[PDB]
């Protein structure tokens, strides 16, 4: 179960988001690290014990 | 034992030294300036880690 921790599209009521390309943060074409950049997905970690 | 780093009665353009390091964790979580110069506010509690 994870999130859109980042995306390249200002959400808007009632709309969806399925993108899950990297998001983009430089002026140059940004494909995962360098800049800014990461994968916009993070694990949840649900565990009984928490 | 992080450094009162104060900035006041300045303006807090650190946007350009994105260009002089590889900033990679950039994490900012309530603003995101690409550039930053016009607000004067009290209490920055800047911290260096
Ligand atoms: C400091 O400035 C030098 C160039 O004089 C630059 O190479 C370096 O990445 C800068 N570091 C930061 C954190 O601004």
């Amino acid at each position: 179960y994870w999130y859109r921790l980042f995306r390249k599209s200002k959400l808007k009521p009632f709309e969806r988001d399925i993108s899950t390309e990297i998001y983009q943060a430089g002026n140059k074409p940004c494909k995962g690290k360098g800049p800014n950049c990461y994968f916009p997905l993070q694990s949840y970690g649900f565990r009984p014990t928490y | 034992a992080w450094n009162r780093t104060r900035i006041s009665n300045c303006v807090a353009d650190y946007s350009v030294l994105y260009n002089f390091a590889p900033f990679f964790a950039f994490k900012c979580y309530g603003v995101s300036p690409t550039k930053l110069n016009d607000l004067c506010f009290t209490n920055v509690y800047a911290d260096s880690f």
